């Protein structure tokens, strides 16, 4: 099993959210090149980004397995905890907790080698004035 | 034996006169943090 | 998920999006031609 029932986007089997946690250490090991690195401001009581929506595009059936953009999501995991149930059947997908202001998270994805930072925030509707937008 | 914030407002205008006050009165107090130590902290927010 | 069929694999062949760049390949000759449309013909008519 490759592929999805329709044969038209990437699968694989479902991987629990503990293996494709790293760490600073973790990720610093592993090589980042040319992947795609997505910001997360978010918390538990926060609101539900797709982020589904933001990774099927990336990993469909005309992209070859060794030509899929690695996404690494850093961000506070109690958030990121909430949306694994629709990313687990997805490959080349990692998740590190911390917060994207930290240059040090940013250094241990090589957030220098990536094609595309996506920066989002999930907090921002349930705040109202215009300074903390 | 009692402190409070409200004396240090008077540093913002001295601060403005000549910031070798600011510098000093850090140096002094803080223990000698110097800019290399400054960065060093703003980048991995911890002390190695 | 699901297997690998024949019908899967015709639906594979679609056309995906990207960015090349004209400073080295086939199109370096075309980098400073001026003629945009030629090129975009040659694109066409050579790798569709």
């Amino acid at each position: 099993k490759k592929y999805d029932s329709t044969g038209m986007f990437h699968w694989c089997a479902p991987k629990e959210i503990e293996k494709v946690i790293l760490t600073r250490s973790e990720a610093a090991m592993t090589v980042l090149s040319g992947h795609v690195v997505v910001c997360i401001f978010g918390d538990v009581s926060s609101a539900l980004i797709g982020l589904r929506n933001l990774v099927m595009p990336l990993r469909a059936s005309n992209f070859h397995y060794h030509e899929l953009k690695h996404i690494v999501f850093v961000g506070s995991i109690e958030y990121l905890k909430r949306e694994w149930e629709t990313l687990h059947n997805f490959p080349k997908v990692s998740i590190l907790p911390g917060t994207p202001l930290s240059r040090a998270d940013l250094r241990a994805v090589n957030i220098n080698l990536c094609d595309m930072c996506v920066i989002l925030s999930a907090n921002q509707n349930n705040i109202d004035d215009t300074s903390l937008q | 034996t009692a402190f409070a914030v409200s004396v240090l407002d008077s540093l913002m205008s001295a601060t403005y006169f000549n910031d070798n006050i600011l510098t000093l009165i850090r140096t002094l107090v803080t223990g000698g943090a110097t800019p290399e130590l400054e960065a060093l902290i703003a980048e991995e927010n911890a002390l190695r | 998920g699901g297997y690998s069929t024949p019908q899967t694999l015709a639906n594979r062949d679609r056309c995906r999006v990207a960015q090349l760049a004209l400073l080295d390949g086939p199109f370096a000759d075309l980098g400073d031609g001026g003629c945009y449309g030629d090129l975009f013909c040659k694109a066409l008519k050579t790798y569709n």
